[PDB]
């Protein structure tokens, strides 16, 4: 079968270039750790408005001042 | 006694057929192509990613107003 990938590429190298780009396209999102950053960037882009909550017992975290060390880690993008 | 053909001075010109100048072929091409194309996508992810950062700043000025 190892000649079939070289004795049709002497006759029609047209669709062979298509399968070579059809392949190596489905394969790569299962490979590089650059993906799931593509979902991590896409999650912390605020469209709507952040409504606040109310104190009742808890008090889990995040007081009235926003610039306190209160919220989660989305500040790795400015270092990126 | 005034007739044409010279005693000497001739060429001739060829009957030949040749201009096969190569040409940068045969794994030299398909190597400058991919090497140029990967420089393109490497020049992406430094602009498209960076524009995505200024994008959030553009939404930022919206949210700090509208109460
Ligand atoms: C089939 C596996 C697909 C997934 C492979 C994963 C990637 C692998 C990387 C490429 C490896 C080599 C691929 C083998 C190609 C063998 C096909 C072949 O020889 O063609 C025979 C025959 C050739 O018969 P033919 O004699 O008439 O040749 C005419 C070919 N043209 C038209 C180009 C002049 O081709 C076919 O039967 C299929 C043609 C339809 C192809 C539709 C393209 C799909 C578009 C992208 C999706």
């Amino acid at each position: 079968v190892a000649a079939f990938l070289k004795n049709v590429w002497a006759k029609e190298p047209v669709l062979v270039a298509s399968f070579a780009i059809a392949g190596l396209a489905v394969i790569l999102p299962t490979l590089s750790p650059y993906t799931k950053y593509s979902l991590m960037i896409n999650r912390a882009t605020p469209y709507n408005y952040p409504v606040p909550l109310r104190d009742d017992g808890n008090m889990p975290d995040v007081p009235s001042h926003p610039q306190d060390p209160q919220g989660p880690s989305l500040e790795w993008l400015k270092r990126l | 006694k005034q007739d044409m053909p010279p005693v000497g001075g001739y060429g001739p010109i060829d009957y030949k057929r040749n201009l096969p100048r190569r040409g940068l072929s045969g794994y030299s091409m398909f190597a400058v192509g991919i090497g140029a194309l990967l420089f393109g996508y490497w020049s992406m992810m430094k602009w498209n990613r960076e524009r995505r950062r200024l994008q959030i700043e553009d939404f930022e000025a919206r949210i700090a107003l509208m109460p």
